[PDB]
């Protein structure tokens, strides 16, 4: 049928009755129900807008950049290992995708990932190079990982992988919900392992946190090509969006930037508003 | 009226006459895993009663200069009755709970306690050496609790206290304003209107049921949202009772870090 | 095989697309969903819900805990008690609280706006304010009398601890800005006292007063936007 | 096997109520095996603010009192 | 069938107290004579239309709407050059906003369509590698990058494109998106209302529609590292309104407009030419 | 896996181009019509207004108020008052008329054009006008005599203000050029005295007279293009 | 859910009458959720120029003196 | 000459049984004239490890004494 609208506005006159829609209490946990119709007199208003960019679906659905590689192609021997780039799976890099997902306490979706690519000669004598071919290579935890970028391991014979020639429609895939819970958390208030009696004095220092909890393996980046007597720096842009999303248990936005991966604040940031003369300064 | 409760919980039975109604978290009664959720194979215990009761926890003092309260909520349990004994018997549980929080007042008392749930009440760690740099033994208080500042000084290395949580109160100990607190489950108890607030939660994971001894579900936080003051000093007493609760994984006697 | 055509706008990513693609991980299982309590299906379902207003912006009470609390004396005086410029996302006073914050995502928004207040003074002490909203392009209400012109509840204070002034949807435009848009003011929201806080001997004579604002039922937002509020290095 | 939807209004468009014209309609087929790999799904509307703006055991009436 | 133009039928010569010819311009009412009614007329059937002059058809072309200017420099200084924070406007542009300005208010959808073309500006020529481009829409109330590098480009509630040059032409669908039920192509009036205790020297731009504009800003950035050999970029932007109804019709300006808006310059207040006489034809 | 060939014409980018694209902002709820008075449907519905014509357009009275008044005298005189060369598009004094406006975003046009002209003297004035129309051939009418071999009306000074003369529809063509086009020229327009116009005591001698020009019923356009009346300095990118 | 419809006649075509053949019609597909975009919409071609033209409380009919 | 099949579940699916109508499913559509062209086959979950794990000539009972 029709998309159903926000609330309408019901015409109303004057009320001297008992029923006090005006008073409440919010220390039961409610929150105040009155509107307009309640608290003064109205005409009717037909109300036809539509929340549709407040469904979760569409505030989640727009893809956010969340990381950057950086890849050198280079012919200098000491540069060899700057051929490929391994990232950890994550979005914890980039804080405002982290601000919004960070909203609810569990979600549940699939995933859209894309990338961009860009380069330039990052040395001072530029000359011919060809074009490249990237090969991204998503390794789960446990996997075996290149220790160069000709390890054998680029073989990807189980591991999923997809090569980009530079130039053409910036690569995509789709990843299906891949938790081993029911839902992603956000948060984690508990530790890897439970200290026994004895052991270790006082450990928990190195495993408290999200952080320590779910590991998604790596993200392997490669250039494909041999290397060339002109260098090329190749930047590589990972944009991601949940699709299909489903959220519980909301939760207050950050008003502290971000100090990485855990909950943490720096204590030259924790004063996010800023100051107004007086209460009856407007 | 709703004003005046009586909730009983096992052998235990709480009594009120000045009630801020009552709340349950999301509208939803916590329950038992049904078979079309079940996660374990092994056949679950349900020890109903004798962990299904009312423990108080040691009473917190209520001064002009408070900054707040918190506590893990399934490890401040740990220290009593069945409900604390099974946690170290078995791997996996699950368990909602009831809250009840009162502050006895006079009428020429005021000021006014927010109380909160917050499911997954991870707190900062106080030093900017490490991230999320916190003992298991300072992140898990028990029976006594923990409570807030309101200043931060993170500490060099592991001088003092550079494995426990910051706690700045305005911030929740998080990095979140408290002003938006009032998103999770609460009430407050307003010392003009009532002297108790209770709150049923239930079981709240990614997962059906979970190892009480990595994970706390849910934190409780109390702040003075208005300032005690008086024409002072008064005790609040939380009790809580774990319900509908289910152990599995029946193990090895854990008995975690001292 | 088939001839077609590519149209502008072939082979360009945009962040807005809505497009299928090609999974990574074929035939992958889904790890079942369970019924996880607290769902949220909408953004406007947090909007409504009472947060409070860091109101008290005087320069030390700015960033702690004091930054909530509304001072009363029982004091005989006609001055405003309370000043806010409305713009749910771009008063200073109000940007930080959850609604301001949703509405940092969203370049417009309509409907009304609900104000909450609760009196947390001494059980002992009672009275009356007056509060108030007026519409904008008008001079600011200096004193009561314009206050009182204007939209108005009158707070009886009793036990019913806690009261709620609507500030209807009177807008010219159909939605405003979030932004501040000098064009699409948002009025004014006061408070006077209508008479002095009685209070009787032996009792705290200087109270608090808490503040809370949320969306209507008729509220809604626009076009999403990045937020303002949160920064990082390169 | 294509489904097909009501398009959401535009500017030349019709009414709120969308129903008014058979050329407001977008058609599509999925052609993945995998749902992942489909586009978004059609707006939810549906919505309880009660869970997190009235989560109260007791009724609570707005003209009753709050308390009592 | 589509509605063709009226058909002209057939007459004879009229002897009658009927005045079809004859009228009162006072009244405010166009003549409504016709052929028909003035001179014997044969019958004739019409089979012409109007469709290109319906208002979708006038409005139906993309227009360049605006230059940007990107670019990529490898020296020390200029590297705010490597993007451009453009007001979105069409009034950089005469023939798209006279055609526009035929009416007081409108409504439609719009399409953007972007022309990325380069050169090499410097003597020194050499490599360079294909670049990419990110146009980057700022909503009002959004914050502004303050370098080509800046996080703010993360976008990720910013809607952006994602151009690789020499591709097909990046393009998008914008939707009505005004606040109001129609744009308004004119405002008679101030943002905001100067009161009584206020100065008396109450311009300072509030006046015009201009102080009521805030559709946010395009912000384009080249996405890559400078590169020794420097790049000057030029971007073009088109428009086309789309589904288009238009309300409360005027007369177009007749002369050179003077910034955003209804702005006389003294150079161009004589827009019509001159004839020897009255008489000549 | 679908086989596909991509014909010439792709990856182009046409302004005249009709092909479906994204929405850069998905799902956004599209504020509500509303009444608004006056919709236009279509452009020639302006084109049928009658605005006035700029014909005194010679030196000393181009480019300001009078030119759009056409002065009438009681003087005896076999002289045309005025004349116009029928070119709506190209005729200096017609082309800034809201018809030529139209007409200037045209190429190809066609269907007949109207006239109307409002006497603006005193009551006490009378007299008869004669305005005629001959197509494009033969020589322009500098006589009442030759005005006559033609279409034509006698126009009654009296209580109607007003007439008006339509110039039909008369081309060897179906669509005439809005360019100035010798193969495509409109024809010729001309106004004589029929009887000078008779002045009473303490009336003025001199009168003027205000004449306006629309589209008929039948008129169309055929092809767009952009107007030479509107331009700028070239644009620079901001930098 | 394919949109079919006429197409504007070219030089080959009938006596522009759309009801000789059928080789005349053509089709559409709307493959976007926003109606936004859609291909421009089909021409509405009814016009009203009376209420620009002669915008008049009480009707003349154009024979009659404009003035009695 | 299409074929419509179910596709596997997403996270969006709150029918983990395949439930929830025509919203899930794929239309594939074979373009060559060998079959070695044809995508990946339809999944195949028949199964039996008996074949493997107990290919036993005597019947054996789970309970059964192994040997009597
Ligand atoms: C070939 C590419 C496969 C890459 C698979 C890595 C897992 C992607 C999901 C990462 C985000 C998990 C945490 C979360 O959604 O909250
Ligand atoms: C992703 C790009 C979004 C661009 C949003 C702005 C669209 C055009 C706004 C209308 C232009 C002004 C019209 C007027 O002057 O009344």
């Amino acid at each position: 049928s029709q998309p159903p609208s926000t609330q309408s506005t019901e015409a109303t006159s004057g009320v001297n009755s008992q029923e006090v829609p005006a008073l409440t209490a919010v220390e039961t946990g409610a929150s105040g129900q009155a509107i307009p119709s309640d608290v003064v007199e109205t005409r009717h208003v037909v109300n036809y807008k539509t929340r549709s960019e407040s469904c979760l679906e569409s505030f989640f659905g727009r893809a956010a950049c969340v990381t950057i590689l950086s890849l050198t192609n280079s012919s200098k021997s000491g540069e060899e290992k700057k051929h490929f780039n391994i990232w950890n799976i994550t979005y914890t890099d980039t804080v405002q995708l982290r601000r919004k997902l960070e909203f609810f306490t569990y979600s549940r979706f699939d995933l859209e990932m894309t990338f961009v690519f860009t380069e330039n000669y990052p040395s001072t004598a530029s000359g011919e190079v060809r074009n490249q071919v990237y090969q991204i290579m998503y390794i789960p935890p446990g996997a075996p990982r290149p220790s160069s970028w000709d390890d054998y391991t680029w073989q990807s014979s189980s591991n999923p992988s997809i090569f980009y020639m530079y130039g053409n429609a910036p690569p995509r895939m789709s990843i299906p919900y891949v938790g081993i819970a029911n839902a992603y958390s956000h948060f984690y208030d508990g530790f890897a392992r439970v200290p026994l009696e004895g052991e270790n004095t006082d450990a928990g220092d190195t495993f408290y946190g999200l952080v320590s909890i779910n590991d998604f393996g790596v993200l392997a980046v490669r250039a494909v090509n041999r290397s060339n007597p002109h260098t090329i720096h190749t930047s590589v842009r990972v944009y991601m969006k949940p699709k299909h999303i489903r959220c519980w248990c909301p939760r207050p936005p950050r008003a502290v930037l971000y100090r990485g991966e855990g909950v943490d604040m720096i204590s030259s940031a924790i004063l996010p508003l800023a100051k107004v003369d007086s209460i009856t300064t407007f | 009226s709703d004003r005046v409760r009586q909730i009983t919980l096992g052998n235990s039975t709480i009594t009120t006459q000045e009630a801020a109604n009552a709340i349950v978290a999301y509208g939803e009664w916590p329950t038992y895993i049904n078979d079309s959720e079940a996660n374990p194979v092994d056949a679950p215990t349900e020890p109903d009663v004798s962990s299904n009761r009312f423990y108080t926890l040691e009473s917190v003092s209520w001064k002009t200069t408070s900054r707040g309260w918190w506590w893990k909520l399934p490890d401040c349990l740990k220290d009593m009755g069945m409900f604390g004994q099974n946690m170290y018997y078995h791997y996996l549980g699950r368990s909602g709970y009831t809250i009840h929080v009162q502050c006895n007042a006079s009428k020429f008392h005021q000021g006014a306690l927010g109380v909160f749930l917050i499911p997954e009440f991870v707190m900062a760690c106080n030093t900017e050496s490490k991230t999320s740099y916190v003992s298991y033994i300072n992140a898990n208080p028990g029976e006594r609790g923990g409570e807030f500042t309101n200043t931060y000084n993170p500490s060099n290395t592991d001088a003092s206290e550079g494995r426990k949580f910051a706690a700045l109160d305005y911030l929740l100990g998080s990095g979140v304003l408290a002003g938006n607190a009032f998103v999770y489950p609460h009430q407050i108890i307003n010392l003009r209107t009532n002297n108790s607030a209770t709150i049923v939660v239930p079981y709240v994971n990614s997962l059906v049921i979970d190892c009480m001894a990595k994970h706390n579900n849910w934190g409780i936080v109390i702040l003075p949202l208005a300032p005690l003051a008086f024409a002072p000093q008064v005790p609040i007493t939380v009790t809580i009772a774990p319900m509908c609760t289910e152990f599995n994984g029946l193990r090895n006697i854990t008995v975690p870090v001292h | 095989g088939l001839p077609t055509m590519n149209t502008p706008g072939s082979n360009q990513f945009l962040t807005s697309d809505d497009f299928q693609s090609p999974c990574a991980l074929p035939n992958f299982d889904v790890t079942p969903p369970i019924h996880i309590p607290g769902e949220v299906k909408n953004m406007m379902e947090l909007a409504e819900i009472d947060t409070l207003i860091p109101m008290n912006a005087v320069d030390g009470k700015v960033n702690t805990m004091e930054m909530y609390q509304i001072p009363l004396n029982d004091n005989l005086s006609k001055a405003p008690i309370f000043c806010l410029s409305l713009s749910p996302a771009s008063d200073k006073r109000l940007s930080h609280t959850m609604l301001g914050e949703i509405l940092n995502y969203y370049t417009h928004w309509t409907g009304s706006i609900r104000f909450t207040f609760l009196f947390c003074g001494s059980m002992m002490a009672t009275g009356k304010l007056l509060l108030s909203y007026s519409p904008p392009g008008a001079k600011p209400p200096t004193n009561r009398k314009d206050a009182m012109l204007g939209t108005h509840i009158i707070w009886d204070l009793g036990l019913q601890s806690s009261c709620s002034m609507v500030a209807p949807w009177i807008s010219n435009t159909v939605y405003r800005r979030c932004a501040r848009d000098d064009f699409t003011e948002g009025g004014f929201i006061t408070c006077f006292y209508q008479t002095r806080i009685v209070v009787p001997a032996s009792t705290p004579t200087s109270m608090f007063m808490l503040g809370f604002v949320s969306a209507c039922p008729d509220f809604s937002v626009r076009l999403l936007r990045d937020t303002p509020h949160i920064s990082q290095s390169k | 096997g294509a489904q097909v939807s009501t398009q959401k209004t535009g500017a030349h468009e019709n009414q709120n109520v969308a129903a008014n014209g058979s050329t407001i309609n977008y058609t599509t087929i999925n052609y993945y095996k995998d749902s992942a790999s489909n586009s978004a799904t059609r707006q939810d509307l549906s919505q309880d603010p009660s869970k997190f703006t009235e989560p109260v055991k007791d009724l609570m009436l707005k003209t009753a009192p709050a308390l009592n």
